[PDB]
């Protein structure tokens, strides 16, 4: 699942 | 195990000489017959003792530097890296395939 | 000095007392008349300990060879080790002792396959547990055999019916391949293959013997209260006559849940070299991983990614590629896998789910977000991929199905965007409805497998807007509803024409405008 | 006494070494050590052969020589059982330790046999009402299952499993054995208090009355003891189930406590680890347990095991192998104990093979699965809530918002032993009251 | 089958050859006769060189040392436990360890020998 | 017996066939050991202090017994390492008695009902997570929160109160400092001093230079100095200040002994090797003596991390759990205690009745604050329902603020709290309450802090003349 | 994800590369098509993030 909050950091940081 | 119980049989202890007398005549012959399944002994040469993935394991070299270039007789060079307590590990310049265990 | 050199011992084994107590013992003079325990054919037991037995002797003995214990239980000998053979135990280790006797039988591993299998709750070795008496019309072949070559083999064609909406038309499955069903603990996995183990029932009484399916399922690893409530049920509704259950739980030996899938295969491929159909379900595959891990672990093998060997890959390669469909030269039969690989929430690129993604054609994505929607069975229908495609898809079935995907396609990305309530699009909303028709078109409820002409029937009046009038709540009934008030003709002649052909589509269209909706 | 008398070899921790000169023996059979200042019982876990079998201790071995005769047992461990242990405390070795004379005993039954066939499982499914609303709502318990309350560190699966005791252990009618695997020995001693003053455990010679046995191997113990207290409570608990005949239950606290201390000691015997510490046999070891923990035709067991995750990660082995061992799964979350709800059932998470509608009703499933949309349709919208607030939703997504807001505060409830510290009165829920309400 | 229980315990794979000299040559009565045999071999070890050459070199076939030890130790009165002790000795390259096989029977020895 | 090989924190130790596993050898240049592998051609020994000093060939003697520290009345006052050697300076331990550190916890029929108290002298602790004698109260924060000075406010309101009370009911502290820096242990040692908390102290200091086994050690040789006064009647206390450096130096140990390695490279036994500790402080039964032993573990975290292995393995041994957030302490709420997270398990049972009856509407308060505070943040609107529980909730954490090393007997921490939550220091601007307190304390009869000492429950009269009192304060802001 | 959304074959156009891009080796003609969707579709990629 390590790759999945760094696609949800990427949608925050993109938010 | 001691070395404690194992340095004292350095001093003779035997206290009998009924095997020690008769087969020191024996032996030189026992080895002379079969002197074709030797190998000549290395001491400041070195013979290989295994061979894998491009490394291959020296018996012998006893005064190889740490990183000197050794050359086998296949032709290719190698690089003493790493130096056992009684085998040298030594790298393979190229193909391993033309060393062989030997 | 000159005794250094002898000084510390440079030892080429590890029983070496085991090869000198094979020498001095017999220089007793007393003990020169057959007082030697022979190792030509037998084996004596070193060590024991945690289900892994090392036997010294055994000097005949083939690698996976089944030997047997002088205390009854039976062993496959895997590592044959240059001065002893490491031997797992198909059972508890509780009962043998260092120095006992090790027989070995000069056989490969050997399971009961044949007709006789037939409604058979049996182990990973054979024998059944059901209280039924031993095998009585059977033959005994290997496990472990060689898969069918590029010659042996022919296109998928015939498809295989599932009875799920959500599988028979976005990921079709015909009858040869090998379909994934991976997701995490309760999202319907066990229940997705078990409908499809029923739905065989549903249809062998209307397809002739030649077209028949014979469903094994694999337990492995799971509890023996669920294979007995899995039997209970397959009794329940009549299809343990197609069904063979083999079944290593939990709480047997790590030997018999590493071979159950094994022993599976080969009591399944008994119908595919005889012409017939079989479908096997190796349930909970990644249970007969971690059993294959900690039988490798204990025998000192190096482990890799995850503590798995390295051959855990060829594990599940060589038990998947005897799943296949045969040519009319070697019978025409076929063997339709179902691995189950469970996930731990969502962690698709672990070791053994990609080393399956990797292997099988399809695969069946369930996830655990969309179950607890409403929508089960949960098949999330971006990633669930099929690559027979409309090769072995139902006729009629594919005159809707591109529809259905392409649909469902541009519902997934009208999401992050329903949010917003007064940004009506008019277009978007269309869709954005049309997808939720089609989404609660799809669901089913459990152990009940529809008919795929009542399928297909269901899913064109939802694809062409028979069902769009209703209100998106109220489909689950409208669908029974549309398949109880059209004409008992439509099913009859769909499911025996192979299409819906130009002289049925104006019926059915008709028949969809004296239908009842609750909702207008 | 030559033969039959092995001397200690070599000792790493808990694991000690006998040696034999002959008759080795079997394994998971028990030794005991001669000149030890405690009773010190050892198991034979393994042959390493050398004549020499590789033991854990029972207890500690602080104190051994390597010199010390160990003699045989010719047995397993032996706990005494029977009708005669309702009332008592037990420890790993079936000595009684509540200091109450010795333990009156029917049979002495090993802790190690094999688990009930196939053909001796019963498929039964009637519900077992327990008053809490999310357990009666979400995931009913089978009366004759098993029922796993995951969680870790401070979410109340030990106060839920109280509150399960003190609904269901004294409305049942059978037995009832309590099995602490290493938790808190103040939670024994708590729970001992609390059942003299509760009357399901009486004192004196009116202790035959009493409905429950318990048998504590708390976590004070060495690891080679909270390995074997778990089978301890088997061998209580199927006495009655095998031979007494009648239902059961069975609250085994933190067993996630046998598996660690199993994994304590495979760090020891000089296995191969597996995945992220464990021992390699995790699931081997956990299901010769927990197969053994089965409702068959004549008797019933109805489990309810408190499983401890590690540092709240359900991703870990030593919770996911033991996902597939149950029936009923409670899963409690910390993120929602931080939000003030208790008793803190994940909604989302918690499943059952009993949430079927041919079993509980369609009432009771469709409420049931209603809920759980209206929940899951509220967790998909908590980033917008997050970071785009309330005022913008769509008028049916602010209607679930109030509505899963009302149902979250509702599955929330007071209960009858957290009183002491919270002031709240508990209230026992019947079943169709909170499905009606529900 | 009915092995004479040695005196004191000790360690694995260089005692426990130790350990099975004592109980074979404690069940045929040598036990001195084949602690001076282990003596004369060690001080025969120590003397030439072509013979620690079977212990130490790596490339000697096994073969030619097993025919070595055994046309050797053909003669000269040898016990059968010491000759056939050295031919198993010598068939697995377990020469080397003579010298921590005989300290262990010493130590047997003198727990016998009270 | 020789020692063969040494390095990587072990003595492979030759011979020694009369050893006991666990047995306390010393080598021959002074430094101790522990025999703790004894296998079956060595005898592994553990190296209690400096293994620069060990040679092989050096001889190892054994003691003849399991590894001991001397325990007793005699260490009250002495500042000791991991193994009882006294380093403060001041002579030899007189008046002691060796005992084991390696001991079972006494079991189920031992331990008895928690009823009594033990008083910090804190008041936002007491008065929202209150902790009976026979406690284990997990203090657990961030780096440089204030753990460490809720202890030794702890150990200073023990000094306070040991001198009110008889001698049946005195609490003698024990501080086991854990891979604390020496400099940070000379500090603490000169303020246990310099106020008297020395007459009642052992500080059992296992500093960061010193080796691993010792900083393993030490919790074990605090907890047998302290169980010396479970196990004779009195009261004891113990302060395991960062457990969690004492976890590292075991994971350090293991790994220096090739054991494999868990979750985030622990051993296996962590969490036993916690509860092998924390499972000695007890609450004895009236057979047993009636002896108490309260510890407080203290556990660094993070990043709030709670979920960790070591936190999550230390919260499940312990009854309550403190949890100290940062984003409180760097807003001036010292101490920055977190309400929504910190529980007593024990608790209200056995506490203060007068605070049993006088903060349940305290922490109702605070709860009602930690309600409109995540909803208010934003300063949307203002009911005046939300907004008059918000100016109670501001007063109530400005109330439960304290000066550092300043602890406050037990009823001059209830009647600040009843002079705070029943709206008596209503009006008063929030940064004066600080000042209002202490002037409550101040103005207030002596006889009333006498008389609610003494009976310990606010009596029907006693809050009718506490409010008449309190309308006459001159209170700061009027 | 260009296959989620149906485009087959799923070709990432943005991490395709090839020696042959070289404009001496193909021209201009080729090199600045090539350049010019590369440019078009990372400028879209970059925008998805607002227009989403
Ligand atoms: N079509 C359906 N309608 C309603 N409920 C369903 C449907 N399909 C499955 N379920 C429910 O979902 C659950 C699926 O459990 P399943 O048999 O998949 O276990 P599993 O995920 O294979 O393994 P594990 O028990 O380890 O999680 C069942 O309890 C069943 O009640
Ligand atoms: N009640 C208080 N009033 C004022 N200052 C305080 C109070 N409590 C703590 N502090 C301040 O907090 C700082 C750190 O406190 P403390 O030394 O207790 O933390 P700690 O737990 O030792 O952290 P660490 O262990 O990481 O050093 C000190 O400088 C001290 O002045
Ligand atoms: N129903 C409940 N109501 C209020 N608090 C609860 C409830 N259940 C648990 N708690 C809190 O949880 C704490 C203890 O949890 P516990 O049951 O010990 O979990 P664990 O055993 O995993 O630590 C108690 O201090 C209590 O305050
Ligand atoms: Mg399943
Ligand atoms: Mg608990
Ligand atoms: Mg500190």
């Amino acid at each position: 699942s390590n790759q999945a909050v760094k696609q949800r950091i990427r949608a925050i940081k993109n938010i | 195990a001691d070395a404690k119980a194992l340095d004292e049989l350095r001093k003779p202890k035997f206290s009998s000489k009924y095997l020690i007398q008769h087969v020191s005549q024996k032996l030189i012959p026992a080895v002379k017959e079969w002197e074709k399944s030797y190998q000549p002994p290395v001491i400041h040469l070195g013979r290989v003792l295994s061979v894998g993935d491009g490394i291959a394991r020296v018996y012998g070299l006893k005064s190889v530097q740490a990183g000197e270039l050794v050359c086998f007789d296949s032709g290719v060079k190698g690089m003493a890296l790493n130096l056992q307590a009684d085998h040298v590990g030594v790298v393979v310049f190229g193909n391993d395939s033309v060393i062989h265990q030997g | 000095k000159a005794l250094d050199e002898l000084r510390k011992p440079k030892f080429s084994s590890k029983y070496l007392i085991q090869h000198v107590s094979q020498k001095l013992i017999p220089a007793v003079k007393e003990w020169e008349k057959s007082y030697q325990p022979p190792v030509i054919h037998l084996g004596r037991v070193l060590s024991v300990g945690d289900g892994i037995a090392r036997v010294y002797g055994l000097k005949s003995v083939q690698a996976g060879e089944l030997v047997c214990f002088d205390s009854g239980v039976k062993g496959m000998a895997l590592n044959l080790q240059a001065d002893h053979v490491g031997v797992v135990v198909f059972g508890n280790d509780s009962v043998i002792h260092q120095g006992d006797l090790v027989y070995r039988t000069g056989q490969i591993v050997n399971v009961p396959i044949g007709p006789g299998t037939l409604g058979r709750v049996t182990d990973g070795l054979g024998q059944p547990i059901d209280g039924k008496g031993p095998l009585t019309n059977v033959r005994s072949s290997l496990v472990e055999v060689k898969a069918p070559g590029i010659i042996a083999r022919q296109s998928v064609r015939e498809p295989l019916f599932t009875g799920v909406k959500a599988v028979d038309a976005l990921v079709p499955i015909g009858r040869g391949q090998r379909e994934l069903i991976i997701g995490d603990r309760q999202t319907g996995k066990t229940a997705v293959a078990i409908d499809a183990i029923i739905h065989q029932k549903n249809c062998n009484e209307q397809v002739p013997k030649a077209q028949r399916v014979y469903c094994v399922y694999v337990a492995v690893g799971q509890k023996r209260s669920t294979v007995a409530q899995l039997v209970k049920l397959f009794t329940q509704t009549g299809a343990m006559r197609y069904t063979i259950m083999v079944s290593a739980t939990a709480s047997d030996a790590a030997p018999l849940q590493f071979l159950a899938p094994y022993s599976g295969c080969a009591m399944a491929e008994y119908f595919r070299d005889t012409g017939k159909h079989g479908l096997i379900i190796y349930d909970d595959l990644s249970k007969q991983s971690v059993a294959y891990r900690q039988m490798s672990l204990l025998l000192r093998r190096p482990p890799g990614r995850e503590a798995f060997p390295g051959d855990v890959f060829y594990l599940h390669s060589r038990l998947l590629e005897r799943a296949a469909k045969l040519s009319k030269e070697l019978g025409g039969g076929s063997l339709t896998a179902f691995p189950v690989i469970e996930t731990q929430a969502g962690d698709v690129s672990a070791y053994i789910a990609t080393n399956v993604i990797s292997i099988t054609d399809g695969q069946i994505f369930l996830e655990t977000e969309l179950f607890y929607k409403g929508i089960r069975p949960a098949l999330n229908v971006g990633l669930s991929v099929s690559r027979v495609g409309s090769a072995a898809q139902f006729p009629g079935m594919k005159q809707v199905a591109g529809t259905l995907k392409l649909e469902l396609a541009q519902y997934r990305e009208v999401a992050a965007f329903a949010q917003f309530g007064s940004d009506l699009d008019a277009a978007t909303q269309y869709v954005l409805e049309r997808g939720a028709r089609l989404t609660e078109m799809l669901k089913q409820k459990q152990f009940a497998p529809i008919p795929i002409e009542r399928q297909t029937v269901a899913v064109y009046a939802a694809t062409k807007g028979f069902l769009d009038k209703v209100r998106v709540q109220d489909i689950v009934a409208a669908e029974e509803a549309v398949i109880s008030q059209v004409n008992p003709a439509v099913f009859k002649i769909l499911k025996a024409n192979g299409k819906i052909t130009p002289a049925l589509d104006a019926h059915l269209k008709a028949e969809l405008r004296k239908v009842k909706l609750p909702g207008a | 006494p030559a033969i039959d008398a092995g001397y200690v070899s070599q000792v790493i921790g808990p694991v000690v070494d006998v040696r034999f000169d002959g008759e080795l023996p079997s394994i998971l059979s028990s030794l005991e050590v001669e000149g030890h200042s405690v009773r010190l019982v050892l198991e034979v876990a393994q042959h390493m052969g050398d004549n020499t079998v590789r033991c854990i201790a029972m207890d500690s071995t602080d104190g051994l020589v390597r010199g010390q005769k160990v003699v045989d047992t010719g047995s397993p461990i032996k706990v005494p059982v029977g009708r005669g242990t309702l009332g008592r405390i037990m420890n790993v070795i079936g000595e009684p330790v509540d200091e109450q004379g010795p333990i009156d005993a029917a049979d002495i039954w090993s802790i190690h046999r094999e688990a009930p066939e196939f053909t001796e499982q019963s498929t039964e499914q009637e519900i077992l009402v327990t008053g809490i609303k999310v357990v009666d709502l979400l995931a009913p318990y089978q009366r004759g299952g098993k029922i796993g309350l995951f969680g870790g560190a401070g979410v109340g699966k030990t106060v839920l499993i109280m509150e399960l005791i003190n609904n269901v252990a004294k409305a049942h009618g059978g037995f009832s054995v309590f099995a602490g695997v290493g938790e808190r020995t103040r939670e024994g001693n708590d729970l001992y208090r609390e059942m003299i003053e509760s009357g399901v455990i009486k004192l004196g010679a009116e202790r035959g009355n009493s409905k429950c046995t318990l048998v504590y191997g708390q976590m004070n113990e060495p690891p080679g003891a909270r390995a074997r207290v778990a089978l301890t409570g088997l061998t209580v608990a199927e006495y009655f189930r095998d031979i007494e005949g009648q239902d059961v239950l069975l609250f085994v606290d933190n067993i996630f406590r046998f598996t660690q201390a199993n994994s304590e000691v495979s760090a020891l015997l000089g296995r191969i680890p597996s995945a992220v510490g464990y021992q390699p046999t995790l699931a081997t070891d956990l299901g010769g347990l927990q197969e053994r923990i089965t409702t068959t035709t004549k008797g019933s067991i109805t489990s309810v095991q408190a499983v401890y995750v590690p540092a709240d990660d359900l991703t870990d082995p030593a919770p996911a192998t033991t996902f597939a061992h149950l029936d009923a799964t409670t899963v409690l979350s910390r993120s929602i104990a931080e939000l003030g709800i208790y008793p803190a059932v994940d909604p989302l998470d918690s499943t059952s093979r009993m949430l079927n509608p041919n079993v509980i009703g369609a009432e009771h499933y469709n409420v049931a699965r209603g809920v759980q949309k209206v929940l899951q349709d509220y967790k998909n919208l908590q980033d917008i809530i997050a970071i785009l607030g309330m005022d913008e939703l769509s008028e049916e997504d602010k209607l679930t918002v109030a509505r899963a807001r009302k149902i979250q505060r509702f599955l929330s409830q007071p209960f009858q032993v957290a009183e002491v510290f919270t002031g709240t009165p508990g209230k026992y829920v019947d079943l169709a009251d909170t499905i009606s309400g529900f | 089958l009915k092995l004479p229980t040695a005196p004191l315990q000790l360690s694995g794979t260089s005692a426990q050859i130790a350990t099975l000299l004592w109980q074979v040559a404690a069940k045929e009565n040598q036990l001195d006769k084949v602690q001076d045999e282990l003596y004369q071999f060690i001080e025969l070890f120590k003397q030439h060189s072509e013979l620690r050459r079977l212990a130490t070199d790596p490339f000697v076939p096994t073969l030619v040392r097993t025919k070595i030890i055994s046309s050797v130790l053909k003669d000269s009165g040898a016990s059968e436990i010491t000759k056939k002790l050295f031919e198993a000795l010598a068939d697995e390259g377990a020469l080397s360890a003579l010298l921590e096989v005989t300290v262990n029977y010493e130590e047997l020895m003198l727990a016998h020998k009270k």
